């Protein structure tokens, strides 16, 4: 590699005196001065087409001195301008104007600040520069590389490009020059002989930016294939014979108008060949659900693809989205925990109960945003899990077994069917659950929860009916022991209003009222808002009662008589049976089945390509964290939770930005998970505060989380065009592609499998639900192609909304 | 723990530390049953 | 199932009889009073001619506000019984 | 000997065409007896179907390119060079309101000051031909504005 310099002719801005400034510097990369004062990062040099062609035409009459017998710039100017006259490219009257112009003081990048910096200048019969007439473009190189030296070998030796504007000149000249000698220059301040010399002088003219030509003079000198031939050329044709093929084995990029980097790369073998026919002359030589059949390689997989974000993982959560989606999901979460630890403790003789339950989502939810390779699932308990507590309730006490015990051992059985599962790779069995399974579970589970919101009410109503009249004295303690007037109807007015604010705040942030950042930021609080407002109105209503949320009195086991916080697996009273030690691995089995499948389909679901993640999503490392998780907790006495599908859509949508109907990015980070379970394991101490919410305002946001999360849900939108018009119906593949009669025939049996499926939720085998849902994967991948064809089974069943 | 509980010969530490132990072995004989498989 | 795919005008034979072909051979030039063929395309085969033609009208308009007072908007059906 | 295209791609439409999409025919030969290479370019008042080339689409531009064997006159690669400018949509603008030789001549300057020459370079080939990306969408922010 060599030290290739271009300087250009400047005048300076404090005494608007011409120099010679340098604009670039080669080694083999080149590097653009900026006009702050530093060098640019180094790129590959990339030429315009008017520079080679304008170059290739004064080179073909240009002023070659080869093995000139000089040793300083003075010598060199005067014997080129002396053959300069001889070739009667300038004439006898120019040679005084221009050698005092070559002769001029070199300055570089170490004065440019104490100057004034620089500006172009153009040489005229008089000393005083005149200004450029033509119109200026700024350097594309500055623009793009400059806003914002020990690579030269001993041995090399250096080029200085000089390019500079006269308009007392016909036409531009080139002007080669190869020292016998290579020797130290005025010009240079760095300490490399020079041996060639471009001088690169002529009017302003159209097509012609002789920042453009010194480039590409420098780029040719920087070529390895010319160099050579420069250093062994006696005569100009030589060198202009290695332009020419300097000049074949280029590649002109004509402009385009949809730029792509696929388009791009389909030229790599053009551009190893036309390399290939450069150095042919030259003596130089040219210089998340697959398997991968390892053990454990899911994981390590999954460690590699999420791990490297954690940075951005803490960062990209210095947002108020995310303090509002933290308020949002702390009570999300917080309300079904003290509801289902009440159920717990009522079922299990507080045996396992809400503290145990809280404790348990706080730790289970710092440790997996912590840890996990999807940090936007919520942990925490859930339906089929109470039911199967309730389950093993009963058969604990039928054959007078210890129930805590049980689950111990449980929980030991599910960290072994974990640990074979992971290191197996047995989540890639996920790929063939399709968006047919994926989004019939979501429906069902949201119409679940809705269902259980308004069956909330009722109760509230049944307990507290409307009559005529009232006892007054009741008693007060520990909830109403009667009916109450204005109860039932203060919770209903509560929750619709609630309702209502959250819907309106979420018309807002879409609509067009206000500054649109504060319309986002108030639209982004909008259920704290709607909460804190209902809260209010709660509190400035004090004669009426209205049931508030309750959190254990401190961090102590729900019933201090029956086992501490450490279960024995042996037992705690009586001696733990052998059998049941080996027995407990089919309920571990229904356990692992029933958390395996929410979680990964919670996973499927909120990392679909249409919600916009680019950071990835783990399958197998988030299954192995809950389900280890929850087989630890066992052995203190706590429950195993479950990627819940409800709470980690709510907090997905919550994180989402909306860009100008279209969804942009989603705020993937680990702080608002860890937060939301921070304050859950607090919530405890925060009694004071928890003590003045109603559950009313909380069931408007279930009832808001409910009808949110079928937004993105086809088989929604399909149940909707089944109510539709065909001729409303809109531009998506399902329908363009597919008949309306198709379309709604595959509607129909995906609300069969609804109708089953609630069924069987509705009879006390619902733990056989996951099975059930299993079975929904033979139908798509079996009954459906027997029916529909494949063009439709693509267009209605697409992974990525894609038009087959 | 609480209340009046029976007295084992194992501890709590020790008991789960004897089952980790177990479940470490079971765990380690099918990942060399495995190893054996897929190869012969 | 009376999707449409395309329609050609045939502007050349049209113009050819309507002694427009010198004004073009890709514009739909007519004179009024003569009748010009044009070709319907549809998406999938037609079953049932009959139903289908009473399942399609046709509209004519000229102008920015086209009416049927101002006799700048027309709707007739495809039929034979149609006043030529 | 074999074009450097044929060699590199082709050793081992109706569809994608738009509906309403006018053809050009681009004629490149070699006649020895004319003593210069003579451009013909033809805009058709309206599109055409001409019988004696049936094309996918209705002809509206004609290319045409015939002279001798000359120095640095590659026919095939001329014909090239004539193809992708009428790919290009901005100078594909200006052919279709041309009105004399010397707006056609303007077009194909601006072509060529938005035109990006890789020289000889000994980086990887991924390497060198994704370092004009940057290079490329800072040259085309202001041509298709
Ligand atoms: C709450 C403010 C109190 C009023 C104080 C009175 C002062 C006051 O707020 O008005 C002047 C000021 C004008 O400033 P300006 O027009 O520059 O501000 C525009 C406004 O922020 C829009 O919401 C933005 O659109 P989007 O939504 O981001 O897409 C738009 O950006 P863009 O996207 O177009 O590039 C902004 O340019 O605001 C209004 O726009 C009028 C609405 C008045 C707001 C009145 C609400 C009651
Ligand atoms: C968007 C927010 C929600 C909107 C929907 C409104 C639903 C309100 C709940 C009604 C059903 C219910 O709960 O009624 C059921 C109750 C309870 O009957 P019971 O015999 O005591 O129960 C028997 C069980 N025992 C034996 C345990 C007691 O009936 C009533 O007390 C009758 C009064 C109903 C008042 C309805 C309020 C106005 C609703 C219309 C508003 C548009
Ligand atoms: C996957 C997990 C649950 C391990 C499977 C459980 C079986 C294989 C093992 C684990 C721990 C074992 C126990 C460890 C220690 C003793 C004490 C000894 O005096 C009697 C047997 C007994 C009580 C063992 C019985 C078998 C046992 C229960
Ligand atoms: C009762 C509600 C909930 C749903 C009922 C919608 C069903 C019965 C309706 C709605 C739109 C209808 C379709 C609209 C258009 C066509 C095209 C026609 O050439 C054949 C019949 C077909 C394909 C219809 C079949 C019946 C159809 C699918
Ligand atoms: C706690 O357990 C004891 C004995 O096991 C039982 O008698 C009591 O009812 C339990 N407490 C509650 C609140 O259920």
């Amino acid at each position: 590699k060599v030290y290739v310099e271009l300087q250009e002719l400047v005048m300076d801005e404090k005494n608007q005196e011409l120099r010679w400034m340098e604009a670039a510097r080669w080694v083999q990369l080149e590097e653009n001065l900026g006009e702050n004062g530093a060098w640019g990062r180094p790129h590959l040099s990339h030429l315009t087409f008017w520079s080679l062609l304008e170059l290739r035409r004064v080179f073909t009459k240009g002023t070659v001195l080869l093995d000139l017998q000089e040793t300083s710039l003075a010598g060199v100017a005067n014997q080129l301008l002396d053959r300069f006259i001889f070739e009667d490219q300038i004439r006898p009257q120019d040679r005084e104007e221009l050698l005092r112009a070559l002769l001029l003081k070199h300055s570089h990048a170490g004065e440019l600040e104490a100057l004034g910096g620089v500006k172009p200048a153009v040489l005229t019969r008089s000393g005083d520069p005149s200004q450029p007439l033509l119109p200026q473009h700024s350097s594309l190189e500055t623009q793009l590389f400059c806003e914002q030296l020990e690579k030269i070998p001993p041995d090399s030796e250096a080029t200085l490009v000089l390019v500079g504007r006269a308009d007392f000149l016909e036409q531009p000249v080139l002007g080669f020059v190869r020292l016998q000698e290579a020797a130290e220059l005025e010009a240079v301040e760095l300490p490399v002989p020079i041996r060639f010399l471009f001088v690169l002088l002529g009017p302003e003219a159209p097509h012609i930016d002789y920042t453009q030509l010194g480039r590409a003079a420098a780029t040719l000198m920087s070529e390895r294939v010319f160099r050579i031939d420069a250093y062994m050329a006696q005569s100009r044709g030589e060198l202009l014979h290695s332009l020419e093929g300097f000049l074949d084995c280029s590649l002109v990029l004509p402009p385009t108008d949809a730029p792509s980097e696929q388009a791009l790369l389909s030229l790599v073998p053009v551009q190893r060949e036309l390399l290939r026919r450069r150095y042919q002359s030259s003596p130089a030589k040219p210089d998340p659900l697959q398997q991968t059949g390892q053990l454990f390689g899911g994981l390590v997989r999954d460690i590699r693809r999420r791990y490297p974000y954690y940075l951005s993982d803490i960062t990209d959560a210095f947002s108020p989205q995310v303090l509002a989606a933290v308020i949002f999901i702390y009570f999300a979460a917080l309300s079904p925990a003290i509801t289902f630890g009440g159920l717990l403790g009522e079922k299990t003789r507080n045996q396992m109960g809400v503290s145990e339950l809280l404790i348990s989502t706080a730790v289970q939810g710092i440790l997996f945003a912590l840890l996990g390779a999807q940090p936007l699932l919520v942990v925490g308990f859930s339906g089929p899990l109470l039911v199967f507590e309730e389950a093993f309730f009963s058969f604990c006490e039928t054959n007078g077994l210890e129930y805590i015990v049980g689950r111990v051992w449980i929980g030991f059985w599910l960290i072994l069917l974990v640990v074979l599962v992971v290191a197996f790779e047995g989540s890639f069995l996920v790929r063939f659950i399709s968006r047919y399974t994926q989004e019939i579970f979501s429906f069902l589970i949201s119409l679940i929860f809705i269902y259980e919101t308004f069956s909330k009410l009722i109760k509230i109503f049944q307990d507290h009916p409307l009559q005529k009249t009232y006892n007054y004295n009741v008693l007060m303690v520990p909830k109403p022991q009667g009916p109450l007037p204005n109860t039932a109807l203060l919770s209903l007015v509560l929750m619709a209003g609630t309702f209502f604010f959250a819907m309106m705040l979420r018309k807002f942030k879409n609509s067009s009222y206000f500054p649109g950042k504060l319309r986002r930021v108030i639209g982004d609080f909008g259920v704290p808002i709607s909460i804190l407002i209902m809260v209010l109105v709660d509190f400035f209503i004090q004669d009426t009662y209205t049931q508030k949320l309750s959190v254990p009195d401190g961090f102590k086991v729900s019933n201090s008589s029956a086992r501490g916080w450490v279960i024995h697996p042996l037992g705690l009273r009586s001696e733990f049976p052998i059998w049941m030690m080996f027995a407990s691995a089919l309920p571990a089995l229904l356990v692992f089945i029933l958390i395996f499948l929410e979680s990964q389909i919670t996973t499927l679901i909120v990392s679909k390509p249409e919600r916009k993640m680019v950071k990835g999503s783990g399958f197998h490392l988030d299954l192995l964290l809950v389900v280890g998780m929850g087989g630890v907790a066992a052995l203190f006495g706590m429950p195993w939770l479950s990627a819940t599908t409800v709470r980690s859509v709510t907090h997905a949508n919550a994180l989402t930005v909306m860009g100008k109907a279209q969804i942009q990015e989603v705020k993937e980070q680990r702080i608002s998970g860890l937060l939301v379970a921070v304050l859950v394991g607090l919530s405890i101490l925060m009694e004071p505060i928890l003590s003045r919410i109603p559950l009313a305002v909380l069931f408007g946001i279930f009832l808001y989380m409910g009808v949110t999360s079928l937004s993105g849900i086809q088989l929604f939108d399909r149940i909707l065009l089944l109510f539709k018009p065909p001729k409303y119906h809109p531009d998506v593949p399902y329908v363009k592609r597919v008949k309306t009669w198709r379309m709604h025939l595959f509607t129909g049996i995906q609300i069969i499998c609804l109708a089953v499926l609630w069924v069987v939720k509705s009879t006390p085998a619902s733990l056989a639900l996951p099975f059930v849902l299993i079975l929904t994967v033979p139908l798509r991948r079996v009954l459906l192609p027997l029916i529909f064809r494949n063009v439709e089974l693509q267009c209605l069943d697409a992974d990525d909304a894609k038009a087959t | 723990g609480e209340r009046v509980q029976l007295a084992h010969h194992f501890s709590e530490p020790e008991i789960t530390l004897i089952i980790f132990g177990v479940m470490a072995g079971v765990i380690g004989t099918i990942l060399l049953i495995s190893y054996g498989i897929r190869r012969l | 199932a009376l999707g449409i795919k395309s329609c050609d005008f045939q502007a050349a034979r049209n113009n050819e009889e309507h002694h427009t072909k010198a004004l073009s051979s890709r514009r739909l030039f007519v004179r009024r009073g003569q009748p010009f063929t044009i070709i319907l395309y549809f998406r999938a085969p037609v079953r049932a001619f009959l139903p289908a033609l009473k399942k399609v009208a046709l509209t004519a308009q000229t102008g920015e506000q086209p009416s049927k007072i101002n006799r700048t908007q027309a709707t007739f059906p495809i039929s034979s019984l149609g006043d030529r | 000997h074999s074009s450097l295209e044929t060699q590199l791609f082709c050793e081992q439409i109706l569809e994608k065409i738009p509906p309403d999409s006018e053809a050009t025919l681009v004629l490149v030969g070699r006649a020895d007896f004319l003593e210069q290479p003579v451009l013909g370019f033809v805009r058709l008042q309206e599109a055409a179907e001409l019988e004696a080339v049936e094309l996918p689409v209705p002809i509206r531009f004609l290319f045409v390119l015939l002279g001798p064997e000359a120095p640095h006159i590659d026919y095939t690669q001329l014909g090239r060079a004539a193809a992708t400018l009428m790919s290009e949509r901005v100078f594909r603008i200006d052919a279709y309101m041309a009105q004399s030789r010397g707006e056609l001549l303007h077009s194909l300057e601006g072509f060529l000051d938005c035109s990006l020459v890789l020289p000889p370079t000994d980086a990887p080939s991924e390497q060198a031909l994704l370092s004009l990306v940057p290079v490329q969408r800072e040259l085309l922010r202001r041509r298709y504005q």
